[PDB]
């Protein structure tokens, strides 16, 4: 679940990059670290809109790097418990399901799957299937799941998925 | 505090003087862009000092008042004594 | 103390004016 | 320790102004073209990249001036930011849909406002 909010960053410049271009080169830092990174109470750093200030470079005692807070406003990708969002299945194998919402990975394991969905290798792509064939989810397509819970590991963050409630899966 | 109304010496004080210094040495130590053209200077305390009369040195310096506020002085906006 | 009595800091602007960047 | 059913988000983000997808495929857009040109700069992370194709796969939006009227018309009426982004981007057909997937509907319209708004977001939307 994407959002746009206002974060806090500390860069430490090495005095070559002193002189012109200066607050260039503090924005091209902060482009390169911030993007990308993801922290549990803001999720994945989805893109930076704009560069709110550049605080006063203090100079630190011993070490010579100048810190410069920055205040940017970015957009973060934050999934919450509970919330619906349209996904797509990246993988599909016997553990579960593997989803994806944008930058967020996701794991549904089959225990939350409705029983109507049997695993079948059989098909040309290993996949999930109801007896009926109505139902079917492979690569790439599209479906709708719940956030069941959050968890980082390695500033990594990865959720789980559910398809427990109505009106939820396939489209 | 903004540029006026600043209630601190004009002079900048020999710690002032000392820590810009060697602070600035350190930087032209890590490669930092020397602002004063240097004539076959390569001890970067030297550079610091030859750039310190030419109110050079890209430092403000942040003076706190007891009270919790601060005023921005500049190093070429404070007389050196030397 | 002195040299510690006071906080440095950078001025971008009179950074502008560097020779070997 | 938070759910859009009870309207409870943490006080670190209340000015926050959520967007839709289409939105943010606008803006990806226009920093897509202002990193064309330009040049001499890195190519960015991967997970932008997988962030602008889902985004531009889930776009429910593709004219500008429809995000433009779109926006108009679901600021327009009174409803959470979140749950009015939620709303626009999962696009119900029926009002009990959106009743049944977002709890926090319950008692803001009528059952036949909630229709007939969804049936004029439907009417703006551009199908496909």
């Amino acid at each position: 679940m994407f959002y746009h909010i206002s974060l806090e960053h500390e860069i430490l410049l090495h005095p070559r990059y002193f002189g012109p271009n200066l607050l260039n080169t503090v924005k091209q830092k902060l482009f390169t670290e911030v993007e990308g990174t993801c922290t549990g109470k803001y999720g994945f750093v989805i893109a930076v809109t704009t560069i709110d200030n550049i605080g006063a470079g203090v100079i630190q005692p011993g070490r010579g790097f100048v810190l410069y807070p920055v205040k940017y406003k970015a957009i973060v990708f934050r999934p919450f418990k509970g919330e619906v969002v349209d996904a797509v299945v990246t993988q599909v194998n016997k553990v579960g399901l593997f989803t994806e919402i944008g930058p967020m990975s996701c794991f549904i394991s089959r225990h939350s799957i409705p029983s109507e969905m049997e695993f079948d290798p059989n098909s040309n792509p290993p996949c999930y299937k109801t007896m009926d064939e109505d139902i079917v989810i492979q690569q790439d397509d599209e479906i709708r799941l719940k956030i069941v819970g959050t968890r980082v590991d390695k500033n990594d963050i990865f959720a789980i998925g559910s398809l427990m409630d109505d009106y939820l899966g396939l489209v | 505090q903004a540029n006026q109304k600043r209630i601190t010496t004009p002079y900048m004080t020999k710690y002032e003087r000392a820590r810009v210094l060697g602070t600035r040495a350190l930087q032209i130590a890590m490669c930092a862009p020397v602002m004063v053209e240097l004539e076959g200077e390569t001890d970067p305390l030297l550079i610091a000092m030859k750039e310190l009369k030419a109110r050079k040195i890209p430092i403000i310096i942040r003076r706190y008042l007891p009270d919790g506020s601060y005023e921005d002085w500049g190093v070429d906006e404070l007389i050196i004594t030397d | 103390a002195g040299t510690g009595c006071f906080d440095l800091l950078l001025d971008a602007e009179k950074c502008k004016y560097g020779m070997e960047i | 320790e938070e759910d859009a059913s009870q309207l409870i988000f943490p006080k670190e983000f209340e000015t926050a102004e959520t967007l839709l997808n289409s939105e943010v495929h606008m803006l990806l857009e226009h920093r897509k073209q202002q990193n064309e040109s330009a040049e001499d700069e890195q190519e960015l992370s991967e997970v932008f990249m997988k962030t602008l194709n889902y985004t531009a796969r889930f776009s429910r939006f593709k004219n500008r001036e429809t995000i433009a009227s779109v926006r108009s018309l679901l600021l327009q009426k009174k409803l959470h930011k979140f749950e009015l982004a939620c709303l626009a981007n999962l696009c119900p057909e029926t009002a009990e849909e959106s009743k049944a997937l977002i709890p926090s509907l319950e008692g803001r319209f009528e059952d036949e406002e909630l229709q007939q708004i969804l049936d004029d977001i439907q009417t703006k939307r551009s199908f496909q």
